[PDB]
């Protein structure tokens, strides 16, 4: 066995001292972030030869980065590209990697990692194979394993040394089930980082004063990992410890419930990998976390991940959407049309930034009640530790509740938020158009509402846009931009700024009824009435919907969101296109939602819906549901309740790709996860074509197959469109 | 071709788990016990005629490792050629090592067989082995794994048993127990367990609470968290599993061990035996595993179609009583008469020392069919994992 | 006594040797998965449902051995849950206890097909690992005079006059055989290479093999707690020393491996499309200085099958000690030609609970390789007991 695996520019440095130590600074030349690339893997085989071959002559190693990052993230761009025939090549690449840390990790002196950045996923991995890791405390500096938030598992050592540092359920929990980033000053207080610095400078001299002192006081131990000494004793003990194994079987039924039976294999190999990995020695732990690595990089759900999560969400944020040739418009003052839950979020979310916030209201009461939603939230953030006393002040201190409309004035930002009405709308808007800044963005939180109707209440309508959010404000990270016919271009640019600004990711959005998320997820619930009007019990459709991957199940999300606007909606539809002389078909949840509402269950807001709500408290399904729509009449397979839901969002996202509501894939896949819930192991409402797998097979022409067949047996609905042949 | 016939059926009595009278005892030494009793009842019985001696034990490790039937056999001056195996069919080893023992004989390669089970929970815990099922987080992710309490609940849940339901099945064991034992039934196959001095250490089944009432009963609180959503993710169509069952209700954790003899006609006459029963026919099925506690019912029906019989040519039905809803589970599948099914007290009076119940049931059996003088009996168990086991003994 | 079985399928994986071994990474639950899914891919249109129970032998059911490896089998495999599934132990014999309690099953007519074999990975549960009630009951240890299998075999070499030089004589014999019948082919389609989730290969031969063994090698190995010497010559009593020739060279090596055997009725093999490959005559079992049990076991299986030693064309004895089995030649002058002819547990290792399935299977090879008639199988066991086996090809 080699370092090596089997042309590319040198990624590592080489400084060895007068005392024998040597520092390794990664710097690779073909971008601003060090990489964990086939030009990483040549560079670190030939310095850890080199520290072989010059052993008799090095006392200690010091790791550090040329970058403003230490070490980020992995070569995304092939192993996005890896087939199942390329399992022993994947396999052969991570047991090279983890071969040259193992041989840093055991050359018998102190290996120490002065981190000066951003340490994630491989460049963690690296600082976790030495004996030492000193942080720099610098803003923006994050340290974690975020592999299984792109489908894949720490294969560079991570799960292997994390569970031998911490133990198979802290090292679980804690840093692997999730990928969770630490800031430097969290990232010591759990054992991740030994000590921390004030600036960079101080880094690699602490890390040559750590060795010489090492050297003296520990001669011994010096360049030994906890886990290679005799008497190692693995925190929580191994599988064969009696008092794990009294909880251990509960470890995989506990993961289960908390994914809620939804198909992400990631997890479920991360956890196998540790427990696994616990009961042999430590090189045989690494191969065997090798081999779930290359499982799951093989497979489908990493693809659809990556291509989610890195590629889209990239491209995203690097101005995909955003209009070419426009400059940046600054934002001073941005007023708050409504102190609803939406509005008290805006305003949240915009102070937060930064901003200057004026929250209008119709009474001072009103107005009060929304600051009051960012002070209990401050509340929390300061009795949990995530804030000062004084950035609170600040904070609150930039909302300015208010009743009149002449404390709009130096406003160049309007977001209302009012009720969800066309003339309401036209009311509020011509009452402060005059008194804000003659080009202050004026926008719109409709959901539905065509933009373009909305805009003639005003006279610069160039500057009239939608500002589509999500509640809750401050935890919904999409933004839903739409475009109407009179927007022009600069307006979506300082609204795409503005939605970089407050930390949010923004997709653009062409005119339409409905948009893109509102009638997307209305296909989603849709099917679940649907399904309950068949004869379908209401506990398989909620499971269905959990087991698919959704955040909330469909009967419950359909009680949050009032049957009642649900109604309305299907009423603007169908208007829509029998005033243009066209044709409806009416989905069959129509008729549910017109019996439920006949019966005066018309959501959670009215007190009782598809669920009992005892003191705004949920409380099981509704007993009298069953005889009303003769559940148990119908007993689909799981399966098949879950493509329902599944391929219907996917059809309807199709469609708005071709009518040109939407201008690209990012946007669909992004705006279908962050905005409504898509499951993620999907990669998107537009991924899931590209990506499904069943019986059938596995690509678009599989997704058209099953579509077919699930037309054929509940709907034409489920016909899939033309530009999804050939 | 041969017929298996059951010459000897007796057991130990069920010690208790907490402050029991057997725990100082080790598991081997109940076997021997047995052993013993058996040479008493049969002082020239030909020992060398002995093939085999198959025990069932669910937790083979420690008191009850290294094939504690082949400790049995040495440590009692048993012949070195009587042979020794150990296996583990979770609830239903000691049926198991029953039919293997039958199985033997009809094949005409065994002539005179010992068979039973010996479990000592207060020394041996059910888990101390580890297994696959539980502690590969893999092949646990996969199969669903769930205790078999929850799928207890769950039958309770589906079938429509309340918590009045099971607890008065529970209180019939209780009645029917104390009956048995107050008239007798349990005297001659009930060995007590004596010190290596001679003096009692235990005459009677501990765990037994006769004096138990409904409103008793009704106070008790139902017995790691994740199984109860993953119960759900398969039987989807339940929203809420009703926990019925508790401590009153289900099998209780003892002590304990039971011997058969079983054999060919010809190695009775031999021997001068006397053949109490006969192995009619013996049966193995399963149901689903998250529920568990469902594969009896089918090994059941397998036994009877095998045999030529349906339920009313049987006269007495007699299934471990693991949990209260799966006895009334098999009772409503099967249309089972109440005045046929456990007619002698089960495990929730008396208690389910795991790889010795089968056995015992089936010697409690033998006994009530020549007490009663009736002619067939069926004696089946639940079984973790999703399994069940099932017998059918004639009166000779 | 009516029904006869028949096998129809005889797998086994390859064993991986004790220390740096390859199998050390697997769990023992996927060593059985693996040959399952071999039988599978041998029959896919088989109707599993036909499968009433699997029986599996392990010596050590704790930890990844325990709850019922058999039933874990069953679940991980996806095969019907109405497939039962058992453990039992009886020592070395397990694997071959297990395909004989199959066939037994099959000829009571209350069963139709059953899947029989072992499984043990030594490197992961070592032998002891689940104590024992002999060893942790020291009255019942002290008056049954216990001593090893390691003493026994020594003082098996004692009486019967076995030299260093005897003993290893056959460990040579047995290295040589086992390199000849891996050269030619023989264990080409019953040894089941095992791979990982993604398909790549992890072992396919036996690696406890040394095929370059030398009498003088063999010659500067050193003899295998104190007591169990002089505990044995207390029952021995007219015998003065005992002579330790048995080493590491000469004695079954520790191991991992799996085997798995299908066994049915003549109705089940035609009903699922099997070719029979050998039939089940008959089956016995009988029995300080244990290793002895094999020697009455099998006079009692041909006593009962009516046959003589000449009858046989082909006797396998597990190789646990060299002196057993040169003990085993000379009680019943079995002709050297027809002893272990494939090589045994010396070169390829003795994954207890697995080996008696692994020789049967083998035998079922070389029987058909040979076009010979009978077999014999065979396997000594602590506490002195022995189980004995007679196939037939058909
Ligand atoms: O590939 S990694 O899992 O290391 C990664 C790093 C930074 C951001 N996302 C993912
Ligand atoms: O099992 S945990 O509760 O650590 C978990 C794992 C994955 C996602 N959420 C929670
Ligand atoms: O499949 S469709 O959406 O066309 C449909 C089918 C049955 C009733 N209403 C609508
Ligand atoms: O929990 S549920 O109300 O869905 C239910 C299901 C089956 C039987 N009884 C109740
Ligand atoms: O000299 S000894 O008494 O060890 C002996 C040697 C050969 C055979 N029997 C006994």
């Amino acid at each position: 066995s080699s370092h090596h695996h089997h042309m590319p520019d040198n990624t590592i440095q080489w400084d060895k001292d007068a005392d024998g130590i040597v520092t390794l600074t990664m710097d690779d030349p073909s971008g601003s972030t060090n990489v964990m690339n086939e030009a990483y893997i040549e560079s670190m085989g030939k310095a850890v030869d080199r520290l072989v071959a010059e052993k008799d002559s090095i006392t200690g190693v010091v790791v550090a980065s040329a970058k403003k990052t230490f070490f980020a993230g992995g070569d995304v761009k092939t192993m996005i590209q890896a087939r199942p025939e390329d399992a022993g090549d994947v396999f052969n690449t991570v047991e090279t990697i983890k071969r040259q840390l193992r041989t840093l990790e055991t050359l018998g002196k102190p290996v120490v990692a002065a981190i000066n950045g951003a340490a994630l996923g491989g460049g963690l991995e690296i600082a976790l194979a030495c004996h030492h890791r000193i942080a720099a405390d610098v803003k923006g500096s994050q340290l974690g394993l975020p592999e299984v938030t792109l489908g894949l598992l720490p294969g560079g050592g991570g799960v292997t040394r994390t569970v031998r540092m911490f133990g198979i359920q802290n090292a679980f929990v804690s840093v692997l089930a999730q990928g969770t980033r630490f800031k430097p000053a969290k990232a010591k207080e759990i054992g991740l980082v030994d000590e921390l610095v004030a600036t960079v400078e101080e880094l690699v001299p602490a890390a040559k004063a750590w060795i010489k002192e090492e050297l003296k006081a520990n001669p011994d131990g010096a360049g030994v990992q906890p886990w290679d000494k005799k008497g190692y004793k693995m925190p929580g003990g191994t599988p064969s410890s009696p008092g794990l194994a009294a909880i251990l079987p509960s470890f995989p039924s506990n993961l289960r419930k908390q994914l809620k039976g939804a198909p992400m294999p990631a997890p479920r190999a991360i956890l196998a990998a540790a427990v696994e990995g616990a009961q042999v020695d430590f090189d045989t732990a690494s191969r065997i976390e090798s081999r779930y690595f290359a499982s799951l990089v093989t497979g489908q759900v990493a693809k659809n991940m990556m291509q989610a999560f890195f590629f889209d969400l990239q491209a995203i944020n690097a101005g995909g959407s955003r209009p070419e040739g426009i400059g940046k418009t600054p934002i001073k003052r941005i007023g708050v049309l409504g102190a609803g839950m939406m509005g008290a979020g805006i305003a949240y979310v915009s102070a937060k930034a930064g901003y200057e916030v004026v929250l209008k209201d119709v009474s001072l009461e009103a107005a009060a009640k929304g600051k009051g939603y960012s002070e209990k939230l401050e509340a929390k953030a300061l009795e949990r530790g995530r804030t000062t006393q004084e950035r609170s002040d600040a904070l609150l201190a930039r909302i300015t509740p208010t009743a009149d409309a002449a404390d709009f004035k130096g406003v160049d930002f309007v977001i209302e938020a009012v009720f969800e009405n066309q003339e309401l709308k036209h009311k509020v808007f011509g009452e402060i158009e005059d008194i804000v800044e003659p080009n202050a963005i004026l926008g719109s939180n409709t959901s539905t509402l065509p933009i373009t109707g909305l805009a003639t209440g005003v006279k610069r309508q160039e500057d009239f846009i939608g500002i589509h959010f999500f509640s809750p404000v401050d935890k919904m990270p999409l933004v839903e931009i739409i475009k109407g016919e009179k927007t022009s271009d600069e307006a979506l640019a300082r609204v795409f700024d503005y939605t970089l600004a407050i930390g949010k990711t923004p997709i653009v959005v062409n005119d339409s009824r409905g948009f893109f998320t509102s009638r997307v997820i209305g296909t989603f619930v849709n099917e679940a009435l649907a399904m309950l009007g068949e004869g379908v019990e209401p506990a398989s459709i909620e499971q269905a919907g959990s087991q698919a991957g959704y955040p909330a199940p469909p009967l419950q999300l359909s009680d949050e969101l009032n049957l009642e606007l649900m109604h309305k909606i299907a009423v603007a539809t169908r208007k829509g296109v029998e005033d243009a002389g066209g044709t409806y078909q009416p989905h069959p949840a129509e008729a549910v939602v017109e019996k439920m509402i006949e019966l005066g269950r018309s959501g959670r807001l009215k007190g009782a819906g598809f669920y009992e709500y005892a003191d705004g408290k949920r409380s099981g399904l509704w007993p009298g549901l069953r005889e009303t729509f003769k559940s148990g009449s119908s007993q689909p397979p799981l399966q098949d309740m879950i493509d329902r839901m599944l391929f219907a969002e996917a059809l309807e996202t199709q469609k708005c790709l071709d009518e040109g509501v939407l201008t690209s894939t990012a946007d669909a896949n992004i705006g279908s996860i962050m905005g409504i819930g898509f499951p993620p192991w999907t990669g998107g409402s537009a991924q899931f074509i590209v990506g499904y797998s069943g019986p059938a097979g596995t690509g678009k022409a599989a997704f058209v197959a099953r579509a077919r067949e699930l037309a054929a047996a509940y709907g034409d609905r489920f016909l899939p469109p033309e530009s999804l042949l050939s | 071709s041969e017929e298996a016939f059951i010459y000897e059926a007796i057991r130990t009595p069920r010690g208790k788990q907490k402050n029991g009278s057997l725990h100082e005892v080790k598991p081997l030494s109940l076997v021997v016990g047995l052993i013993d009793e058996l040479r008493k009842r049969h002082p020239d019985l030909d020992e060398n005629l002995i093939s085999d001696v198959i025990l069932g034990c669910v937790s083979p490790v420690g008191d009850q490792g290294g094939d504690i039937a082949r400790a049995a056999v040495l440590a009692s001056g048993m012949p070195v050629t009587s042979g020794g195996v150990q296996l583990n069919r979770f609830c239903a080893s000691g049926l198991e090592a029953v039919n293997t023992a039958a199985q033997k004989v009809r094949s005409g390669w065994d002539d005179l067989v010992l068979a039973g089970g010996v479990e000592s929970m207060s020394r041996v815990p059910m888990g101390s082995d580890g297994g696959a099922m539980g502690l590969d987080p893999a092949t646990n992710y996969d199969v669903m794994f769930v205790p078999q309490s929850i799928g207890a609940d769950l039958i309770a849940t589906i079938e429509g048993f309340s918590r009045e339901d099971v607890d008065a099945y529970a209180l019939r064991s209780q009645q029917k127990a104390a009956e048995a034992w107050s008239g007798g039934y349990f005297a001659k196959s009930v060995v007590p367990v004596r010190d290596q001095n001679g003096l009692l250490i235990l005459d009677h089944d501990e765990h037994m609470r006769p004096d138990t009432t409904k409103e008793g009963l009704a106070k008790l609180k139902p017995a790691l968290g994740g199984f109860d959503d993953v119960a759900l993710q398969k039987y989807h169509w339940v929203e809420k599993i009703n926990h019925v069952h508790t401590g009153g209700n289900s099998s209780g954790i003892v002590d304990g061990a039971a011997l058969v003899m079983i054999g060919s006609a010809a190695a009775g006459k031999l021997q001068g035996l006397t053949p109490r029963a006969r192995i009619v026919a013996t049966a193995t099925s399963g149901a689903d595993p998250v529920i568990m506690l469902t594969g009896p019912t089918p090994a059941t029906r397998k036994v009877l179609d095998r045999a030529g019989l349906t339920v009313d040519d049987i006269d007495l039905f007699e299934l471990n009583e693991a949990f209260a809803s799966v006895v009334l589970k098999f009772q409503k599948d099967l249309n089972i008469p109440d005045e046929k099914l456990n007619v002698n007290g089960g495990a929730i009076a008396m208690g389910h020392p795991l790889g010795a119940t089968g056995a015992m049931i089936l010697g409690t059996m033998v006994d009530e069919l020549e007490r009663r003088n009736a002619r067939r009996a069926l004696i089946t168990l639940c079984i973790g994992g999703g399994m069940g086991v099932a017998t059918i003994i004639e009166r000779v």
